[PDB]
């Protein structure tokens, strides 16, 4: 099989033409078909493009599909317009779906995320439990990725990250909780939480005691 | 015209069975075949099954052998998805998708439904556990400090977290709750204070959980 | 592994279109397993050379199906008879594209043959359906007789006996004849006015000339003729106010090619997930055995259909020919062929244009006369007579 890869998210200002591509892992792109799907948050997903570059009934032109092979990937180009059409997109070829890229209309200037890392408290360690808390605040737009590493390799098990939500100040915030046992907490030299926002990576490292 | 409606989803304990019903309206029922795909929180989607125009041509996802079965009745324009032996990693949505041809080989669907909810877990009302998140070793960036309180494993929503009986409102920040694999909610609340108050000022966080009737105070 | 689909097209352009269509079908669902390659060969004159050519150059690649078409230049000099016989010897199914002759509609002779166009009897089905809308009951059915006429008459008679009604004096005539004045004159004196014609081109022209010289094409009459009876010689010898028929697409080879390729690919993929699969024979000579799975393939090719494509919805009926076609009623107005209606299925639909009948009478002329000139028979006997 394969596993299509697409960028996590994209930020754009009104009146600009932007392209979004999802890359196919193995096999020729031209061998099979591709379709672009869209959805609004709280709304059922709806198809926007099918059969490479074909427009279903009701599409207001604009949506253009590129099927250039290049490095075995396909893209869609949208003209300069923002309106309310700023939401996640998907591409599908054959039994394979992507993570999804979020199209965000740039309003207030983007803010560098503020990341704070809290190691597990000794009171929690007294209960044979450990929780590392990575809190991200005052970042715009709400599109980030949180990862954990045990100082020599990324770790995925036991992590729970909250989806960004709109606060009162038209800004997003989120939290991540990593559950580890005290023995493994003292076994590793340190733990690093990495937050990626609009291609900017910030890492916070914590050590026992 | 072409409208799609689905029902039959909800919450149930592990080891049970379920049957989701998808009814269409308008367009002809016999001439098309409909898939079954599911949306998961945060991530994307994944195919599950697929029916033929009438019967015969069948197909299931790799990981869903035996657990799920699919059938349709062409009389009342309905679609029945029956399954049993539920688990904990399928607590997500299930979308009803209608294809464009009479066979599912095309793998091209259009005009989705509206989504249905399923979640299988041991829903138990348990009192939250509160822990103090202390700041760093007297290190500050602009004279501020990072103290907080973590609430772990409380069910169901919501909870109320305040500091010193909610007297202080400046510098506080309450983050949305997170649902872990245990099926219980957790969150944390942070307060920004000057670094000069570390070790000389006592900060108490008060946690109230009406569904569990839990009233606790924790000193950081 | 790799499966071929042979085809016998008309010219090079349609061959390239067929190759592009099979490439597109492969560009659809192609998740390994099948590859679905395609072979081709051009029509040839003569027939024995054609049969030998199809045999060698097509059964030398274990083709799973064959696609035929009407010859480009002639009309019936190169009918797809040789392909049907040679490829039905092994029970390898073949698909007809633009041939309609009602001799391939019975499976006693052609053992594996199914078309995508309704042959000629469904014209009689439309005759019967449209008879009710205008509500005339008594008809005379003037039909030729080699095989086509017999089939059309049998179909209409079977359909017309549902409502317990009966037709008037159905009368035939030998193909390629002259001086039909006597038979037509006999048909003139009767109590029915709507006449239904089913005969080939030149015979239709002869009948029109004979009817015109008997001044039977005047007012108070109404005719009904199939697709063949017009549009071949319909601006030189046809009367005014005649109601024809026409299949909408017909000679649009590209659409039919695409649809047939789609249906074949879908059914092949549906079949291939079956336990008992056996490949067609490899050579024409040295093998004299029926392809065992062959007949089963036919069934999965017959019932399934349903490839909703450009030509519409396709659904083969019990014995080959596609059902649920879309005709288009026509009419003559000053040597023109304006459209008057559309027949979709089990119901006609008129249009916004008025209809001129045979003589310019803007009305709905019913057919009946009620002679009131009865001839009586008596026998000499007794004080009674």
């Amino acid at each position: 099989n394969f596993m299509l890869t697409q960028p996590h998210s994209v930020s754009e200002s009104p009146g600009k033409t932007v392209t979004i591509s999802c890359t196919r892992s193995s096999g020729s792109i031209a061998s099979n078909y591709v379709q672009w799907y869209q959805q609004r948050p709280g709304s059922s997903p709806t198809t926007v493009i099918y059969d490479d570059n074909q427009r279903p009934s009701g599409v207001p032109n604009r949506f253009s599909g590129s099927i250039d092979s290049s490095s075995n990937s396909a893209s869609l180009i949208i003209s300069g317009l923002k309106t309310e059409d700023e939401a996640d997109y998907y591409c599908q070829s054959t039994r394979v779906f992507g993570g999804g890229t979020k199209l965000t209309v740039l309003g207030q200037p983007k803010a560098a995320p503020s990341v704070t890392l809290f190691p597990p408290s000794s009171e929690e360690l007294q209960a044979n439990k450990a929780t590392l808390v990575c809190l991200i605040s005052d970042f715009y737009p709400g599109a980030v990725t949180v990862a954990w590493k045990a100082d020599s390799s990324p770790v995925k098990a036991g992590v729970e990250t909250t989806t960004p939500s709109k606060q009162s100040n038209n800004k997003y915030a989120a939290s991540s909780y990593l559950s580890l046992t005290p023995e493994q907490w003292k076994s590793h030299r340190s733990y690093s939480c990495q937050v990626t926002h609009e291609g900017s990576t910030v890492e916070k490292t914590v050590a026992p005691t | 015209e072409v409208q799609l409606v689905e029902s039959g989803g909800g919450l149930v304990q592990p080891g049970r069975s379920l049957r989701l019903s998808c009814a269409a309206s308008g367009f002809t029922f016999d001439d098309y075949a409909m898939h079954w795909v599911r949306q998961v929180p945060g991530k994307g989607l994944e195919w599950v099954s697929g029916i033929s125009w009438s019967s015969g041509s069948i197909g299931y996802a790799d990981s869903v052998k035996g657990r799920f079965t699919i059938s349709r009745d062409n009389a009342k324009n309905s679609l029945y998805l029956q399954m049993n032996s539920l688990r904990a990693e399928d607590t997500a949505l299930y979308y009803c998708a209608k294809d464009r041809a009479s066979s599912w080989y095309a793998y091209g669907m259009d005009v989705w439904g509206q989504g249905t909810l399923v979640t299988v877990s041991s829903a138990s009302t348990k009192g939250p556990s509160v822990f103090p998140l202390a700041p760093s070793s007297k290190s500050t960036s602009g004279g501020t400090a990072a103290l907080g309180c973590l609430v772990k494993d409380y069910f169901p929503e919501p909870v109320t977290v305040s500091w010193n009986s909610g007297a202080l409102t400046s510098g506080v920040h309450t983050f949305p709750a997170v649902l872990q694999s245990s099926g219980l909610y957790s969150l944390s609340s942070v307060v920004t204070v000057p670094s000069s108050s570390l070790g000389t000022q006592t900060y108490i966080c008060n946690v109230n959980h009406k569904p569990s009737n839990t009233k606790v105070d924790k000193k950081v | 592994k790799i499966v071929n689909i042979g085809a016998v097209l008309s010219t090079r352009k349609h061959e390239q279109m067929f190759r592009e269509a099979v490439n597109q079908a492969n560009k659809r669902h192609g998740s390994w397993k099948i590859q679905l390659n395609a072979t081709s060969v051009t029509h040839k004159p003569n027939a024995i050379q054609m049969a030998l050519s199809v045999c060698e150059d097509l059964i030398s690649s274990q083709v799973y199906a064959i696609l035929v078409s009407h010859p480009p230049t002639p009309n019936d000099h190169f009918t797809p008879t040789p392909v049907s016989y040679t490829a039905g010897f092994y029970r390898i199914p073949v698909l007809g594209l633009t041939t309609r002759m009602s001799i391939y509609s019975d499976k006693s002779i052609h053992l594996s043959f199914l078309r995508t166009v309704p042959p000629y009897s469904h014209q009689s089905s439309v005759w019967f359906e449209m008879m009710r809308v205008y509500s005339w009951n008594h008809i005379i059915l003037l039909v030729s007789d080699d095989h086509e006429g017999r089939a059309a008459q049998k179909r209409l008679e079977t359909l017309l006996e549902e409502r317990e009604s009966k037709a008037e004096k159905v009368l035939q005539f030998d193909p390629g004849t002259k001086n039909v004045t006597a038979l037509l004159m006999e048909a003139k004196e009767l109590e029915a006015r709507v006449i239904i014609l089913s005969a080939s081109e030149d015979d239709a022209a002869t009948v029109y000339r004979a009817a015109a010289m008997l001044n039977m094409t005047g007012s108070g009459y109404v005719w009904l003729v199939g697709e063949r009876e017009i549009s071949g010689n319909a601006l030189r010898y046809a009367p005014d106010g005649i109601l024809g028929l026409q299949l909408i697409n017909g000679k649009n080879e590209s659409a039919h090619i695409s649809d047939a390729v789609g249906v074949v690919a879908q059914a092949v993929h549906e079949l291939l997930e079956k336990e008992n699969i056996t490949d067609p024979p490899r050579g024409c000579v040295g093998n004299t055995n029926i392809w065992k799975t062959g007949p089963l393939f036919k069934r999965v090719l017959m019932s399934s259909k349903y490839a909703d494509g450009v030509t519409g919805r396709v659904e083969f009926n019990e014995d080959g020919d596609r059902k649920f076609a879309n005709y288009s009623i026509m009419n003559l107005q000053n040597r023109k062929l304006v459209q008057v209606g559309i027949y979709n299925g089990t119901h006609v639909i008129p249009n916004d244009r008025k209809i001129i009948w045979p003589g310019g009478e803007t009305e709905k002329p019913r057919g009946y006369q009620m002679s009131t000139r009865l001839k009586i028979v008596t026998i000499h006997q007794e004080p009674f007579v």
